[PDB]
């Protein structure tokens, strides 16, 4: 599991409302949230297939 | 929108939906063909929806027409949400009826204490998650570029101003980019960005229209 699979999600400033994938760590899956369309941390994915395979 | 209310049934008949099997920005229609957005709402498939107040239900009034073309604007920075803007040309003309039909194009820049209204079906909470079906409509000034220079040092562009209260409480938030801030009935604002969503001295940076009046001019010429 890479290390950023730990950051929390991360919205940034845009606001447009774009689904998103994050590896939430504690729950040990993968989880949906609102990504606002700048500033992309890496634990972002466009769909849930990715981030299961690199978290 | 954080700190709004219900608007009225189809009373914002030029806001528009966009939807790529969920709704992801706002928009609002110019022209018959025409919708201006946000740059950082692009994708290469869009559908507009038009004449929407619940965006869960098929009420009766709804057009759903796809986007034939998407042109962002070309200078579009997206590390500084500079030229955060973005024309739609619909595949199909919009029937103009009560619930459907246009909003002017600013003749002038935005004036300070100016009273605007701003629409959207983003998120109605500050913290957490409370994405609306009603669409939201929230009354707001136009903040000189002082206060707004203030509140985001060294990040406003001449094409950039601020709405809202340094106060906090009341914002637009995500799921609103792309939509109308409107003025004395003239679109002078696209929901842009800003930090958090209704947080103190942290009011909504939008694009400035009247910038772009030329260019979207042009494009549209250039594409009819
Ligand atoms: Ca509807």
């Amino acid at each position: 599991r890479p290390d950023f699979c730990l950051e929390p999600p991360y919205t940034g400033p845009c606001k447009a409302r774009i689904i998103r994938y994050f590896y939430n760590a504690k729950a040990g899956l993968c989880q949906t949230f609102v990504y606002g369309g700048c500033r992309a941390k890496r634990n972002n994915f466009k769909s849930a297939e990715d981030c299961m395979r690199t978290c | 929108i954080v700190g709004g209310y219900n608007c009225e049934e189809n009373s914002v008949p030029y806001q528009v939906s966009l939807n790529s099997g969920y709704h992801f920005c706002g928009g609002s229609l110019i022209n018959e063909q025409w919708v201006v957005s946000a740059g950082h709402c692009y994708k290469s498939r869009i559908q507009v929806r038009l004449g929407e107040h619940n965006i869960e239900v098929l009420e009766g009034n709804e057009q759903f027409i796809n986007a034939a073309k998407i042109i962002r604007h070309p200078q579009y920075d997206r590390d500084t949400l500079n030229n955060d803007i973005m024309l739609i040309k619909l595949s199909s003309r919009a029937v103009i009826n009560a619930h459907v039909s246009t909003i002017s194009l600013p003749t002038a820049p935005p004036a300070t204490g100016t009273k605007c209204l701003i629409s959207g079906w983003g998120n109605t909470a500050s913290s957490g998650a409370d994405y609306p079906d009603e669409l939201q409509c929230l009354d707001a000034p136009v903040l000189s570029q002082a206060k707004c220079e203030a509140s985001y040092p060294g990040k406003i562009t001449s094409n950039m101003f601020c709405v809202g209260f340094l106060e906090g409480g009341k914002d637009s938030c995500q799921g609103d980019a792309g939509g109308p801030v409107v003025c004395n009935g003239q679109l002078q604002g696209v929901v842009s960005w800003g930090d958090g969503c209704a947080q103190k001295n942290k009011p909504g940076v939008y694009t400035k229209v009247y910038n772009y009046v030329k260019w979207i001019k042009n494009t549209i010429a250039a594409n009819s």
